[PDB]
């Protein structure tokens, strides 16, 4: 009795239609009860009930029963939501024909017109045959919510949703491979499509939500290195404002800015401090947020020997004068072998202003021998202004602040340049990005449009380790992944000249993995005992091998990147030749691939891309594919997330058979197991990893994490060649 | 190949 | 915040 439709015209309720819909959705699921759902939603029905509401109600009801004991509610809820969205976009369950759709969308100005220019009507007709609209039924409720929330093309004001998952995927493919010769184009299109729609390859949000639409902005994070000059500060700041406006995460290197008290122009003026400028970089970053809060994240880097280091370290400590506080930015302290050595011998650390010690800053990253040489020399030189601190106090203060906030990050510069793809003398890595996984070379700007500056970019993607059956499937995946990302660099726009320079010069990529924990659980391994060490060595060998292979093949076809000659790769040096030698004591897995045959091929034909792998965290991307986040172990068997439409629940993949194989985050006794796996991964990764450190106060006497243990874990990490250190989770149930 |  | 240098000293970077 009495329902109202979308035109707002009354029809009577037919309660068996609803039933059928539910009945259909439940197909193949175990432990879901249609009755249960009917009961909980029928009671909320009323005369004059809009149809849309009817769907919302059953969806929610189904969704509210998601649990560890009945995980298939995830799919029952999802399908019902897929169905609803189908009707919401097309007016019927059946999606229109690709061509008609594109045409309409192009006319409405939601899709790029170039699509109709690049592909013929017949071509679209061919693509349509690839599409399998039934793949939409494999999504999990949490995934569908992400899709509906930030991927699908819609009108945010009105709430109209214009497309469905499969069209997204096929058109993303079409755009990325649109310049390919007609004799291969569509073969790639299909292959890519299959890879991404069956969750083998995962793509970042910017790409998924934008590629196929009129926009050209697709980079998520940027790296800017700032010079020690008002001209360069200004330029830097300008760049940041440009990039944060396009929702990009920023990574700033402000280590060269001189110290407070330092002489300016002669003796005519004395420097004011770095603080004042850091505050100015903060305002730049938050320039396009609501008030000065929402969005725009940045991570600032500085050497640990900077003269102002003690004032920089406590920039987040809430308890202090506003004047000496830059609270809304994360910081990365740069450390090298010498610094740790001073700590172990219990000696002192000498702090200097970059300006007063010629050649020290450069040596710090590029040559440890020379760094040491100059560092000692300047220590004695009495003319140099300097200040001594106990190694132990400095380290303690940093760890303290790291522990308190969890946002004081570490970057081992020496490791970053001794075991990298680049030659430190020509292009050293001197900073990282927001989430500490990118390591690329940068050169400071002297103006926003300065053509000789360099700004690195994050071009990302990831392999789903839960979706491949054997490591030899990576060969194909690598081919698609490297090829679509390489084409994207030539497709997207570059606001600042310096960002285009690096992008075209070196064509750098950052491909990592998702579902690592689940993958280990399937193989019956755990993080903390070292049982996964040899499997992880074997897995990451394959990944890096096939990525390098794919880039090399592309190089033959389209030519190596212009600045390929600055890489170590160009001099016949591979990741297996420069890794930290202590790794040999924690893993004996042998190399299964022909690295020598590849060594030659790279030397001869070069690489299309200078960097290929990087292990980034991934919240959104993992949800769509119902997977565990990046390499991290899951916090619990059910994840909870709040939304306007209700509480979102997502159950770990294959809980039903693997609940006992999983090792949850706080089940680990310590950080050793994880830290070793991280180090083993770094042997083959071209760039860096977003490694975390986790501590549970309940396992310590009096609920207080010992300083002895924080330094212990810090040194361990360095010993196994870890390049960077991200969050520090300190559990508080 | 390798640029030239 | 208690730190022992000796226990670290023997560590091999
Ligand atoms: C001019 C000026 C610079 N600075 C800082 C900003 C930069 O860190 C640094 C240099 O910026 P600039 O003085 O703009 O650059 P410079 O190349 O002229 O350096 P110098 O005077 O030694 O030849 O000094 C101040 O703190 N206050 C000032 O009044």
């Amino acid at each position: 009795l009495l329902v109202t439709k979308r035109d707002g015209s009354t029809e009577r309720i037919n309660l068996d239609k609803i039933h059928r819909v539910l009945d259909w959705a439940a197909e193949g699921l175990h432990n879901v009860s249609i009755s249960q759902v009917e009961l909980r939603s029928h009671i909320q029905f009323y005369d004059g009930i809009k149809t849309s509401d009817i769907h919302e109600t059953i969806i929610k009801a189904a969704a509210d029963l998601i649990s560890r004991d009945a995980p298939d509610y995830q799919y029952l809820a999802a399908r019902l939501a897929i169905f609803h969205l189908r009707k919401k976009a097309y007016g019927q369950f059946e999606p229109p024909a690709l061509y008609d759709h594109v045409v309409k969308m192009v006319e409405m100005g939601k899709y790029d017109n170039h699509l109709l220019e690049d592909y013929t009507e017949e071509e679209f007709k061919q693509m349509d045959t690839f599409i399998d609209h039934d793949r939409d039924m494999t999504f999990s409720y949490a995934a569908v919510k992400q899709l509906e929330g930030k991927y699908l093309v819609q009108n945010r004001v009105t709430g109209e949703i214009y497309e469905s998952a499969q069209f997204l995927y096929i058109l993303v493919a079409a755009c990325l491979f649109s310049n390919y010769p007609r004799e291969t184009r569509l073969q790639y299109v299909k292959r890519f499509y299959d890879a991404v729609s069956t969750f083998k390859i995962s793509l970042p949000t910017p790409i998924m939500s934008g590629v196929r639409t009129p926009t050209r902005q697709f980079s998520s994070c940027v790296l800017i290195e700032c010079g020690d000059s008002l001209d360069s500060i200004n330029a830097t700041s300008s760049a940041i404002v440009k990039y944060v406006s396009q929702r990009a995460g920023i990574g700033i290197n402000a280590g060269r800015i001189r110290a407070l008290g330092s002489p300016i122009r002669g003796g005519e003026a004395f420097h004011t401090g770095c603080i004042p400028f850091y505050k100015h970089f903060q305002t730049a970053v938050k320039s396009c947020s609501q008030g000065g809060v929402r969005g725009g994240a940045a991570t600032l880097f500085y050497p640990m020997w900077h003269l102002e280091v003690e004032s920089l370290l406590v920039l987040k400590n809430n308890r202090g004068v506003e004047g000496n506080r830059v609270r809304h930015m994360d910081y990365g302290v740069q450390i090298n072998k010498l610094m740790y050595t001073r700590l172990l011998k219990g000696e002192d650390i000498t702090l200097f202003s970059p300006s007063d010690v010629p050649g020290l800053y450069d040596a710090f990253f590029a040559d440890q021998e020379e760094f040491e040489r100059l560092y000692t020399k300047y220590e004695k030189d009495d003319s140099i202004r300097k200040q001594r601190v106990k190694a132990v106090e400095l380290f303690s203060l940093m760890m303290q602040e790291r522990a308190s906030t969890g946002r004081i990050y570490i970057q081992n510069v020496d490791h970053c340049n001794t075991h990298s793809p680049f030659d430190p003398a020509i292009a050293p890595v001197r900073q990282s990005n927001l989430c500490l996984e990118i390591a690329l070379p940068t050169k400071p700007l002297n103006d926003v449009n300065d053509e000789n500056g360099e700004i690195a970019l994050c071009t990302l993607s990831a392999f789903n380790l839960g979706a491949i059956n054997n490591l030899d499937e990576l060969e194909e995946l690598a081919i698609l992944a490297v090829r679509a990302l390489d084409a994207l660099l030539d497709y997207q726009d570059y606001p600042i000249p310096a960002a285009k320079r690096g992008a075209m010069g070196r064509r750098t990529l950052g491909i990592g993995v998702i579902n690592f924990a689940y993958y280990l659980a399937k193989h019956g391994k755990r993080y903390s005992d070292g049982s996964a060490n040899n499997l992880t060595h074997k897995t990451f060998e394959a990944i890096q091998y096939y990525l390098l292979k794919a880039s090399n093949e592309l190089a033959k076809e389209q030519g190596a990147c212009p600045w390929f000659n600055e890489t170590t790769y160009a001099k016949g040096i591979l990741p297996i030749d420069t890794y930290k030698k202590d790794l040999d004591t924690i893993a004996n897995e042998p190399l299964h691939y022909d690295w020598e045959a590849l060594r030659e091929s790279i030397k001869t034909h070069g690489l299309r891309n200078s960097t290929l792998s990087a292990l980034m965290p991934s919240e959104t991307s993992s949800q769509i594919s119902n997977a565990t986040n990046g390499i991290e172990p899951p916090r619990g068997y059910v994840s909870i997330k709040a939304s306007k439409d209700g509480i979102l629940r997502q159950v770990v993949p294959d809980y039903e058979h693997l609940h006992d194989a999983y090792e949850l985050l706080w089940e680990m006794p310590g950080n050793d197991g994880y830290l070793q796996l991280v180090g083993i991964m770094q042997k083959f990764i071209d760039q860096s990893i977003s490694a975390n450190t986790n501590y549970d106060p309940s396992r310590f006497p009096s609920g207080k994490v010992p300083m002895q243990q924080l330094l212990k874990d810090l040194l361990t990490a360095y010993k196994f060649g870890v390049k960077t250190l991200y969050y520090q989770n300190t559990r508080d149930g | 190949y390798l640029v030239g």
